[PDB]
């Protein structure tokens, strides 16, 4: 069996959900989405924030909780074949994390490289944010943690000591969300324009660099992959 | 759309827009709509904003629904940022060509170098037709007429697709052999020098030479075709001709101004002295995009937006004609649902409770006088 | 366990595709965030693609990721396409946002919001690395090439947008007229960090000098980000956060 | 005090220095202004002072003359054109909460270095 | 300029818009002291507990 | 005997001397202390500087000299009981150093957070400085060195190699005095106001951080305390 | 105007004229809030006796 069809679903959900997200914001940009003090904006964008903030917190607790609850207690007694399967499942988790990273740190963020370049900031909770900062960022942050927790609770060798690179690749990108306070404070205060290369932004840049720990994570995952079923084949 | 969120006091004391006029309310695709008016830079410029040494006359709209055909400060075109003098009055004219069908809220805003966007009044303009009918023709000095909607698009796509293709080929070339785990083990367990051997090196040299040669040849070809090119035109434009308005013959002194919290009305006591030789009367009070009118004196006929226009929102305790030389003190109350709809009563949350506005005095003959008032605005609760 | 040598190869192949996907999209996301928040403004607008500021700052802030990814991939697998994969991922994300968002959500023309080409620089950076293993050589030479080839690589594209036009009595380029027309409410003309000309601008040396300045700066950025990528490629364990 | 308490509790409770730096720092940054609100609240009552609107603290500063501290030196909120609604206190609080995360992260290692116990044998 | 009298006689009355007249010499002093003493007490208790 | 009543005196002298110092400056702030060009200012504040600068230099030489002269030559032959006593004496020295640190780096410095906030800088030698920069700073610098010298000449294990943390905790805080040149140069030149958070001040901040080496000093002192008479009791 | 075209060593040459500051000052240059009246020459071939 090994690598199953869980990866297909992983890529599907994000794509599907994010595809509808673009459709929503695409149909609710102008009109009851432009004016942030209108009554229709609280019904189409204010409600979205609330709803998405609750679901994210709920899902996170459940996902992380369930993953940590079913954690393997007897890792020592784990057959190589089984380990391989778990390694493939963790690779599927990493693929889902990579997909969510792209969507949240590339699309919706540059999808934003546009909204502002067209409309004046009405409030700290504009349509694009109700999509980028508070939906896609928590979604990938959730996936990131999930992947990390799974690797430390299932697969052997990735446990018994938090992996530095993995921790940096899961927390580094997770720090961008809170930095939203920075650029907001940037906008609201220092800087009255729309420059995208302003400092009150290097905050995402600094913690966007921490996503480069994916290289250490992937070599660590390779080593874990090449534990029992590393050969042969490889160097043979 | 972007206003109502900015500080009420700063919206009141920055740029006063008046004499605004819109050529059309409903336009077809490719049709032109012209927006005219005057804006006055307030002398009491908020210290938090930089002076309009570098200002740009922009248009507030949701994306490129209207293309800015032309824009003028005074009588000269201003495609770049301009320098405005505090206390001066300028007349502007913006020409827009309809591009996207729908109902849009167009604002005549102004962008200051370091003070945010100063959005003016917005008017709903309806666009009918189809976006496919939009044309943006422009004749170059090289003697060729090209459309700005699809010019260089094909060329832009080709070059990007061409390079992306080259990059994919490069990665693809090395992507044919196993990539990560066997190569990592080979590099680890013992020396490498087996995953990268000729003709791999030959391929890399060919790739580098081909890339350099293609870049050089493409630059040479793009220098033969289009042999005449100019750099991007930029730079702040100075010498902005201001309006030569005649000194107002009416002097107004603001003696305290209060607004109820909560409430939709602003009250102030004014001592108006009428100089010259004509019976004048207060007919309008413009504070921040909101016009409070006295229907018994002045009526709006320029199609001002309904949400920003108060037909009878200005009430004067004694609005009888003021004889020349006579000075009197009256109580003026500006009340309209627009003082709460546009969050004009949210000046209490501001760190500077001061207001500024324009008073329009009209005489029997119909000619009007523009005077400016600014005073601290004191909230009242009990 | 694995079973046989055949299965091992297949399993290895499958892992390869999955690992590649993970590396490509994680880089695209991070690189894009880094690229768009340090040079995005210039990469957004044709009337922003000037000869001094754009040519100066784009390679300097765009060589960061490629340097680290090269320092990891080459050292650990002898795979000389880290810079190419970084550049291709950035271009893919940018183009996706340019078409679906800039021309999708809002209606800005593609010939107005097209991104910059960076493939040639990536290729040079990779070739000069594979060809000439020394990281020092690549940092000094490949960085020179990356900085110098940026503007000539994009010249075929922006060339046509630089034809002079008589526009209402004022001289404007095609890109200038595009920026003047398609209104950017949040992006006023003064925000445009472009060449305005100084009193110490001798003859025609704006593009070459800026290119050379960017070529030099990219050397230093590559040198620093090589060690940054080394640190990010560390494989330590903590056991307590 | 409230911030200090949160920082300590979230540390004892949840040993991980990483958690404390991310959460306890969030709490320290966020609880600052609400913790001081009972005290400065009364000094924010509006007053009609010679035709101008001033708070009690503003009148105190105006009265008790600080010869070396002129009014313009006061680095306080003056309001910009990009200040939407009522979000000055929360946004600033959130900005401080984020910055405190980084400062705590850096000063943890600073304190580690200061806690070193090496010997030199020659200055 | 010579000032005669006693500092205890100084008064700084000020009427707020809320309809209350308070002295600026001792307004909020009690409240300021209470809150600070209250928190300092909490901190001491915390440290004392482990101490 | 062990810990004697030397600690009581240690806390007393500083308190008493510093209590009178406040009384002096408190009685000589305004009038023959305000105008820096008056003849009475040279008799009440100029003389203070001179006098205190001479006594500080003299006392330092004597204190440090005497401490280094009576240094134990035969540290090897030192009974555990005696060592404990010497450790308690060094702890008393550390208590005196901590008291002087507080007085000089907290009181007189914030006592200054006030004088300026009330009067215009008349000269580089104003009353508060004739108290803070040139009296309390040299006093704690003297105590600091004394404590360090005593530990390296008496107690065993604190000698035979300068303790990094101890050196940083004695020199770090000692660097603030010379930095007075900085803020002066700040005031006199860059900065015409009275802002207390200006850069020409981070000099005290940078070397005020070096006082955090007291933690390493105290753990090193603990280890020294728990050499012979460390138990038991402790872990028993 | 130039007082002399050919001068001996230690002789004086006086340069006079008028200069007008253009109202349309290029935005790339700072305003002449701080300006110095210099003389363009290859090294110290002429010593600036006076300038007004
Ligand atoms: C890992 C953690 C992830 C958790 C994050 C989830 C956030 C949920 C988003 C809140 C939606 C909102 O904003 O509101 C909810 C909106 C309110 O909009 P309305 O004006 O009533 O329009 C009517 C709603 N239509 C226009 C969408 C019909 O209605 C809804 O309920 C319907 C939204 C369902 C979206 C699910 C489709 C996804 C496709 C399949 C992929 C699962
Ligand atoms: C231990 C180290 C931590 C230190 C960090 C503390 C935050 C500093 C707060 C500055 C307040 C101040 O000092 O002054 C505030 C000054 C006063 O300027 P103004 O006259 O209002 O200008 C008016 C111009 N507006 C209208 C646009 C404001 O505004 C500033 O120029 C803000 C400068 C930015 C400093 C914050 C940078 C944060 C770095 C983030 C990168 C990751
Ligand atoms: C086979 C090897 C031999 C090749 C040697 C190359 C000959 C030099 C050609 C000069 C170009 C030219 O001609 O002038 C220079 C043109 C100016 O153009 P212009 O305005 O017409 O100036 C006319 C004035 N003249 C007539 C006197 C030339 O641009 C430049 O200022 C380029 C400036 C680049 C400066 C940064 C260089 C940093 C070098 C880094 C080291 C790695
Ligand atoms: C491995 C490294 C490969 C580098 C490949 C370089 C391709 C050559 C491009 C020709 C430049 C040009 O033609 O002139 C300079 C033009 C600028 O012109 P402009 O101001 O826009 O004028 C507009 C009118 N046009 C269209 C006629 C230009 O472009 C540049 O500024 C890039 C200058 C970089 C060239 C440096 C090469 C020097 C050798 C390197 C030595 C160590
Ligand atoms: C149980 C869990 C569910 C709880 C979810 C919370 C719901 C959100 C409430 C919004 C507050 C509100 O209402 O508006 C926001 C008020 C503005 O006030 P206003 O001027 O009246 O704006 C009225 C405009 N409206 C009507 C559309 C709201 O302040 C703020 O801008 C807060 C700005 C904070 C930005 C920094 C956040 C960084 C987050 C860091 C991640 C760790
Ligand atoms: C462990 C963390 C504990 C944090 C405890 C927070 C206490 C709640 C305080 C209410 C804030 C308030 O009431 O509104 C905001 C007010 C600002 O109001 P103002 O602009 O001064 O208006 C003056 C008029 N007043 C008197 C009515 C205000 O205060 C602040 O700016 C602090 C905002 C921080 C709140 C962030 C909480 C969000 C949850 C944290 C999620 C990760
Ligand atoms: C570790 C190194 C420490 C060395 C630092 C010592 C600095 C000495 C300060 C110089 C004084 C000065 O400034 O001048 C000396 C002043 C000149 O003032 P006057 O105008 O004559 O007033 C008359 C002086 N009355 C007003 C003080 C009486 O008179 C004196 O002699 C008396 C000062 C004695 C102070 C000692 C009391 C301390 C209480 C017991 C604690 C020991
Ligand atoms: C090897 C590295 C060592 C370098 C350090 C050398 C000292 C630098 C001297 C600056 C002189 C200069 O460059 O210029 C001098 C400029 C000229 O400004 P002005 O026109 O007179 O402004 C008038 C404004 N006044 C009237 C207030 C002066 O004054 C400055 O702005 C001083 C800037 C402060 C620089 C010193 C910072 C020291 C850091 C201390 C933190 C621990
Ligand atoms: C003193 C500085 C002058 C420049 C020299 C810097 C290059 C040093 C790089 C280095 O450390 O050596 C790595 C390889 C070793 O390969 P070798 O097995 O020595 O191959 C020798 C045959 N060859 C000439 C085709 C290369 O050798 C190479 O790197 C390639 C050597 C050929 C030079 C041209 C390669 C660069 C192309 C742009
Ligand atoms: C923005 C800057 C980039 C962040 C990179 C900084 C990483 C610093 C390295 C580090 O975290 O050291 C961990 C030690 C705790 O050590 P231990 O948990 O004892 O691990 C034993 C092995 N080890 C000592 C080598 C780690 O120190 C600790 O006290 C634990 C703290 C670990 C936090 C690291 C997570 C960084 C995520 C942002
Ligand atoms: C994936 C990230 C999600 C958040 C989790 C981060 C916390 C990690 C901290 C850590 O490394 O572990 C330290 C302690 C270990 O104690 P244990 O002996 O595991 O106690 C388990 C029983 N308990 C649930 C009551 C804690 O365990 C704890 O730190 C406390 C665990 C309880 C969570 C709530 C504590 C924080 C209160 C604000
Ligand atoms: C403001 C920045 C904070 C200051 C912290 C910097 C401390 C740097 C560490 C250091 O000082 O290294 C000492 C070496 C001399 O070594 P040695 O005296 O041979 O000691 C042998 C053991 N050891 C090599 C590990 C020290 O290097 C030397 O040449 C001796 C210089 C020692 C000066 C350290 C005193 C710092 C007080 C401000
Ligand atoms: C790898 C990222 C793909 C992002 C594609 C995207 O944003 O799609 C939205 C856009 C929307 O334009 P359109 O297709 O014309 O449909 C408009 C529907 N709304 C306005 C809701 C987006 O086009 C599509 O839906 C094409 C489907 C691509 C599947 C990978
Ligand atoms: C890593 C490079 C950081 C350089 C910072 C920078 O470009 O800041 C520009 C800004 C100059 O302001 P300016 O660009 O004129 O802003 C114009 C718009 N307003 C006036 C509203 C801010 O300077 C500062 O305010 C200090 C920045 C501190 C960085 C740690
Ligand atoms: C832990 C630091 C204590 C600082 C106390 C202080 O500065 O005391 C001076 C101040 C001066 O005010 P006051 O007591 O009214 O006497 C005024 C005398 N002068 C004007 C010379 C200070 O009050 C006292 O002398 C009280 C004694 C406290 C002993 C720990
Ligand atoms: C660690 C943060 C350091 C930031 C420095 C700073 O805030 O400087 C403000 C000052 C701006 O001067 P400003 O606050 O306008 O001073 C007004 C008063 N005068 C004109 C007399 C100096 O900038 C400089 O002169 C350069 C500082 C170099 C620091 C290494
Ligand atoms: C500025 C670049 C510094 C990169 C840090 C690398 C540290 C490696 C230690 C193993
Ligand atoms: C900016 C924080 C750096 C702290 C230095 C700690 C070094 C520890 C080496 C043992
Ligand atoms: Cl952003
Ligand atoms: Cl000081
Ligand atoms: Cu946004
Ligand atoms: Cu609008
Ligand atoms: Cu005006
Ligand atoms: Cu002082
Ligand atoms: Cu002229």
């Amino acid at each position: 069996l090994l690598d199953k069809k869980w990866l297909t679903f992983a890529l599907a959900i994000y794509t599907v959900f994010y595809l509808w997200v673009r459709w929503y914001e695409g149909v609710y940009g102008w009109s009851a989405g432009l004016d942030s003090f209108a009554p229709e904006f609280e019904t189409y964008w204010m409600n979205f924030l609330y709803t998405e903030i609750v679901l994210e917190i709920v899902t996170a607790s459940i996902l992380w909780g369930y993953l940590w609850k079913t954690r393997d207690r007897n890792l020592a007694a784990l057959t190589p074949r089984e380990e391989l399967r778990r390694n493939f499942t963790h690779l599927v988790w990493l693929v889902a994390y990579a997909w969510a990273i792209y969507w949240g740190a590339s699309y919706f963020t540059e999808q934003d490289g546009t909204w502002h370049q067209t409309i004046v900031r009405d409030t700290d909770f504009t349509p694009s944010h109700i999509i980028e900062f508070y939906l896609s960022y928590p979604i990938y942050i959730i996936t990131g943690f999930a992947a990390f927790i799974y690797a430390k609770t299932r697969l052997p060798f990735f446990a018994k000591g938090i992996s530095l690179p993995y921790l940096v690749l899961v927390v580094g990108p997770f720090m961008i969300l809170p930095n939203v306070g920075l650029n907001e404070w940037g906008h609201t205060f220092w800087f009255m324009e729309e420059l995208f290369v302003a400092p009150l932004h290097y905050g995402f840049v600094i913690f966007g660099w921490l996503a480069l720990a994916v290289m250490g994570t992937l070599t660590q995952t390779f080593y874990s992959f090449a534990q029992g079923g590393l050969g042969q084949s490889l160097c043979e | 759309h972007g206003e109502k969120s900015q500080a009420a006091f700063m919206r009141m004391r920055t740029i006063h827009w008046y004499d605004l006029s819109w050529s059309k309310e409903k336009v077809k695709i490719n049709e032109t709509v012209e927006i005219k008016g005057k804006f006055h830079v307030f002398e009491g410029w908020p210290e938090t904003v930089d002076e309009p040494d570098v200002a740009f006359l922009n248009v507030g709209m949701p994306g490129p629904v209207f293309i800015r055909k032309e824009s003028y400060i005074g009588g000269q075109l201003v495609p770049r940022s301009v320098r405005l003098e505090i206390g001066k009055t300028y007349d502007f004219r913006v020409v827009l060509k309809a591009r996207r069908p729908g109902d849009w809220h167009v604002h005549t805003m102004m962008n200051v170098q370091g003070g945010g966007p100063i959005i003016g009044p917005g008017k709903w303009i309806t666009v009918e037709g189809s976006m496919s009918e939009f044309r943006n023709p422009v004749t170059t000095l090289t003697g060729q007429t090209v459309d700005l909607e699809n010019y260089n698009e094909g060329n832009t796509y080709f070059w990007h697709a061409f390079w992306f293709a080259i990059g994919v080929a490069w990665i693809g070339y090395w992507s044919r052999r196993p990539i990560f785990i066997p190569r990592l083990l080979m590099v680890d367990a013992g020396r490498a020098d087996e995953l990268v051997s000729a003709t791999d090196r030959k391929v890399a040299m060919g790739f580098l030479a081909a890339t350099i040669l293609i870049v050089v040849m493409a630059m040479s070809s793009a220098n033969s075709k289009y042999p005449i090119t100019i750099p991007l035109q930029a730079g702040t434009m100075r010498g902005m001709k201001p309006l030569e308005l005649p000194a107002p013959t009416v002097s107004v002194k603001v003696e305290d101004a209060t607004y109820r919290v909560p409430g939709r009305a602003m009250r102030m006591k004014l001592t108006i002295t009428n100089h010259g030789n004509s019976p004048i009367r207060l007919g309008e009070f413009y504070t921040a995009s909101v016009r409070f009118l006295d229907s018994d004196v002045y009526k709006d006929t320029t199609g001002y937006p309904e949400d920003l226009l108060a037909e009878d929102g200005l009430s004067v305790s004694d609005n009888s004609p003021l004889a020349p030389g006579e000075t009197r003190t009256v109580d003026v109350t500006a009340s309209d649902a627009a003082w709460e709809v546009y969050r004009l009563s949210d000046i209490i949350y501001d760190p500077d409770s001061r207001f500024a506005g324009l008073l329009f005095f009209f005489d029997a003959t119909g000619n009007r006088q523009v005077v400016q008032i600014d005073a601290p605005l004191i909230p009242s609760f009990m | 366990a694995v079973r046989s040598h055949a299965e091992a190869v297949q399993v290895s192949r499958t892992i390869d595709w999955m690992a590649l996907f993970v590396v490509f999209f994680v880089i695209v996301g991070s690189y894009h965030i880094h690229a768009m928040l340090t040079m995005g403004d210039w990469d957004f607008w044709s009337d922003w693609k000037d000869r001094r500021l754009w040519v100066t700052v784009t390679p300097i802030v765009l060589v960061t990721f490629p340097a680290a990814v090269q320092s990891y991939l080459w050292e650990r697998y002898r795979l000389p396409w880290g810079a190419t994969v970084c550049v291709l991922g950035l271009l893919l994300g940018e183009w996706i946002n340019r078409y679906f968002n800039f021309w999708g959500w809002t209606y800005f023309p593609i010939n107005f919001v097209f991104p910059a080409s960076l493939v040639p620089g990536a290729i040079i950076l990779d070739t000069v690395l594979m060809l000439s293993g020394s990281y020092l050589f690549t940092a000094i030479v490949g960085a020179m090439g990356w900085g110098l080839i940026f503007y000539p690589g994009n010249w075929p594209i922006i060339a046509p947008l630089h034809v002079p036009v008589e526009y209402n009595g004022m001289l404007m380029s095609i890109a200038d007229i595009q920026g003047y027309n398609y209104v950017r409410t949040g992006t006023p003309e003064y925000i445009r960090m472009v060449e305005k000309g100084t009193l110490r601008t001798f003859g025609k040396d704006v593009a070459p000098v800026s290119a050379f300045f960017s070529a030099f700066m990219s050397i230093l950025i590559y040198f620093m980000w090589h060690f940054i990528g080394r640190w990010f490629s560390n494989e330590r364990f903590l056991q307590s956060t």
